[PDB]
RNA sequence: AGGAUAGUGGCCUACCAUGGUUUCAACGGGUAACGGGGAAUAAGGGUUCGAUUCCGGAGAGGGAGCCUGAGAAACGGCUACCACAUCCAAGGAAGGCAGCAGGCGCGCAAAUUACCCAAUCCUAAUUCAGGGAGGUAGUGACAAUAAAUAACGAUACAGGGCCCAUUCGGGUCUUGUAAUUGGAAUGAGUACAAUGUAAAUACCUUAACGAGGAACAAUUGGAGGGCAAGUCUGGUGCCAGCAGCC
């Protein structure tokens, strides 16, 4: 038989379920960056908690470990690649600090609705699902994208569809096609 | 004949791909199940055998109760 | 002996009560929004302390 | 001194001891003679289909007052004969005699739930449908 | 042909199977893809071996519109493309005529019956013809 | 010492000797034991598993035997016994799915009697032929990834920042409640075509059709404690039932 494929659980769900100090700490990220699950906070967690088991493991080793050094900048060289870690911060072990906000501010959804845009963060996260906004020739519609912060300032509302020119949208097509019935002929 | 059909029909039926197409005639005969005996399994354990059995039989045949 | 007899009682004797029509509850994000909306700013119940049933 | 040897050459009496005493742990024990095997009607399964051979109503321990409608159930991997709660307001109704039903534990790892004595397994399905999908009447028992 | 501008990256010289092999890489905005007939000859004018003799397959058209991406050949000739190309795909172009035949568990049987006859065949066509019924 | 083997060897035979293992656990019993790489849980140490994508090994109903051949003690080879079992004109003949589907049985417990060598590779006298290896599709809430079920105005209201203030507020930012209405966005479907593929299917691209809420309507568990969330109303009255535990 042909080889298996990997696949991984990209989240992990809370220790004790019914702590109102994590459930309202949870409901606030929600409304503040448009989310539906606690999968979405979860999934991020998660991520923050994969990445410091790395970092308290290399603070381990002795400066001057060329293992330390190596992934040390191939972890900063991808955090600050996003913006969830700032420029100044590219310091060694800065990164245990993060909270998670600083990632749902670098996904997608957030920047549509802080960059004018969008209004508000629901508002954000179905403009970029209905085929709208896109970044180059790339159309993207996953509101956690992680934006990489060369594209922060490279993304308008896409070549196609409405808001973007060329061609008109289909709910106005068809109330504007009666315009020309009740008119008389 | 068809296979795969037996486990949903007890007796009987009819096979439509309409949406509404109503059933078939319940094909009036002539005799009826009306001379009975008692059953039940010599060895208790096999009881479970004899009352799927009894479904079995009852689609053997056409008349039997 | 003291039978079954009486199996569906209370339930065979609740009287019935119906469901009514409702405005439609949201899902998804949406529903969180009305969370985040009726927990935070407007929630036009809240009485002195956090609390999240009234018996009026 | 602290009871135990702790030379670097003791590690044969220090495995062998573990080994000794881990026979008074229940878990251990249950799960090395396999008597989820030897005993345990089902056999070391979750489940078990079964033949209703009567229905049947136990009274509750005190200090409570009930009778708890039960059902006889002969097991058909088995021929062994328990007795299974089933739940829920009515309900018994919806078992006649000698129609398959499917048996769960009681989340109890034997043992048995609060009221109930010597009842360690719940009907579950009946006829071949979920029961609770009986109860709510959102699912019909399987035509004559 | 929406300003259909048909690309054509990683470019080499294949002797060995006497053809030149390439991807493609066609945009095509407001042109929700294009066709395969139809590139075969926007560029078999530009290497312009006979349109017969051109040949692409690939072609995941790409997200949101606008692209798509293929890969392509160009032979020497068309009787070197016939030759060396997969029969199968000769048949799409129209060069070549499908060849029909029997159903792969039915030839399968037919094999397995065969088994059972030694000879031709043809000696035990008359010893039951002689016989039944006598 | 010979015999035998492809060849070492108590592998076997003749002769001789009395040796060989064991509490540092032999021998025996059990395993719901094929080993391993590995899987689950992991502060650290550990605990539990591994029939199952690779590797090694064993088997082809149970045993033995054997032909062929470089290679088999072969099972889609043969011979015999044992167990099961088919056909028959009763003289006789033939059998081996722990290969792919499919069925019985068994059970809590597991999919199509479908398409094809196009890819992966394999074989042969062989570029061509064969390949239920393998690939495709069917079935599939085993597990895993991403993530629609709404967005945004206005009407009125409860109001909530507010520049003037002898001012009921003379401007207001903001927030939501009530079928009070409004135009925008859209894929889920469906569907030109192309794309996809061996030929299709779905995907990705996309012509036309596809949103007002009575629908394009999300469930599953729960609201005494553990434990997030009612001292609401009606029903029942140690009955029905709930209740992991209290
Ligand atoms: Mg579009
Ligand atoms: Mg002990
Ligand atoms: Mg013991
Ligand atoms: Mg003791
Ligand atoms: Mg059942
Ligand atoms: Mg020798
Ligand atoms: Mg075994
Ligand atoms: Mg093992
Ligand atoms: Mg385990
Ligand atoms: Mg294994
Ligand atoms: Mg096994
Ligand atoms: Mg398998
Ligand atoms: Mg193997
Ligand atoms: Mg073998
Ligand atoms: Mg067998
Ligand atoms: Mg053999
Ligand atoms: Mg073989
Ligand atoms: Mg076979
Ligand atoms: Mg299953
Ligand atoms: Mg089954
Ligand atoms: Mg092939
Ligand atoms: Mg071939
Ligand atoms: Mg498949
Ligand atoms: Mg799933
Ligand atoms: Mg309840
Ligand atoms: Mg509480």
């Amino acid at each position: 038989p042909r080889a298996p494929r990997t696949y991984s659980k990209t989240y992990s769900t809370p220790k004790r379920p019914y702590e109102s100090s994590r459930l309202d700490a949870e409901l606030k990220l929600a409304g503040e960056f448009g989310l539906k699950n606690k999968k979405e906070i979860y999934r991020i967690s998660f991520q923050l908690s994969k990445i410091r088991r790395a970092a308290r493991d290399l603070l381990t080793r002795d400066e001057k470990d060329p293992k330390r050094l190596f992934e040390g900048n191939a972890l900063i060289r991808r955090l600050v690649r996003v913006g969830v870690l700032s420029e100044d911060k590219k310091k060694l072990d800065y990164v245990l600090a993060l909270k998670v906000e600083d990632f749902l501010e670098r996904r997608l959804q957030t920047q549509v609705y802080k960059l004018g845009l969008a209004k508000s963060v629901h508002h954000a996260r179905v403009l970029i699902t209905q085929r709208h906004i896109a970044v180059g020739k790339q159309i993207v519609n996953i509101p956690s994208f992680m934006v990489r912060l060369d594209s922060e300032k490279h993304i308008d509302f896409a070549p196609t569809s409405p808001f973007g020119g060329a061609r008109p949208g289909r709910v106005a097509r068809r109330n504007a096609a009666r315009k020309a019935e009740a008119s008389g002929e | 004949g068809l296979v795969g059909i037996d486990q949903f029909l007890l007796k009987t039926g009819t096979l439509t791909t309409s949406e509404t197409a109503h059933n078939m005639k319940v094909m009036k005969f002539s005799v009826s199940p009306v001379v009975q005996v008692a059953v039940e399994v010599k060895n208790a354990n096999d009881l479970p055998k004899l009352v799927e059995g009894l479904k079995r039989l009852s689609k053997s045949d056409p008349c039997v109760l | 002996h003291g039978s079954l007899a009486r199996a569906g009682k209370v339930k065979s004797q609740t009287p019935k009560v119906e469901k009514t029509e409702k405005p439609k509850k949201p899902k998804g994000r949406a529903y969180k929004r009305l969370l985040y909306t009726r927990r935070f700013v407007n929630v036009t119940l809240v009485n002195g302390k956090r609390r999240m049933n009234p018996g009026p | 001194g602290k009871g135990k040897p702790r030379g670097l050459n003791s590690a044969r009496k220090l495995r062998v001891h573990r080994r000794n005493n881990r026979w008074a742990e229940n878990n251990y024990k249950k799960r090395l003679l396999g008597t989820a095997f030897k005993s345990s009607p089902f056999g070391g399964s979750s489940h078990a289909k079964g033949i209703v051979l009567e229905k049947l109503g136990i009274e509750s321990k005190q200090p409570n007052s009930a009778i708890r409608k039960c059902v006889r159930v002969q097991l058909i991997k088995n021929g062994k004969k328990v007795t299974a709660f089933v739940p829920n307001d009515g309900c018994l109704n919806f078992v006649d005699e000698n129609d398959e039903v499917l048996l769960a534990g009681f989340g109890r790892k034997g043992k048995a739930k609060g009221d109930i004595p010597g009842v360690r397994f719940k009907v579950v399905k009946v006829s071949g449908v979920s029961l609770l999908a009986l109860w709510k009447e959102k699912k019909e028992k399987p035509r004559s | 042909s929406d300003a259909v501008t048909i690309r054509t990256r990683k470019v080499i010289s294949n002797p060995l199977l006497a053809r030149k092999q390439f991807v493609v890489d066609v945009l095509h905005p407001n042109r929700a893809n294009v066709s395969k007939d139809e590139l075969r000859e926007k560029l078999a004018e530009v290497y312009k071996a006979e349109k017969d003799a051109v040949s692409v397959f690939g072609f995941r058209t790409q997200f949101g519109g606008g692209k798509s991406v293929g890969f392509g050949l160009v032979y020497n000739s068309v009787a070197e493309a016939k030759k060396f190309e997969p029969t199968y795909r000769l048949v799409r172009y129209g060069l070549a005529e499908k060849v029909e035949k029997a159903s792969r568990q039915q030839r399968k049987q037919k094999k397995n019956r065969d088994k059972k006859i030694f000879g031709t065949g043809k000696r035990l066509a008359k010893k039951v013809a002689r016989r039944n019924a006598d």
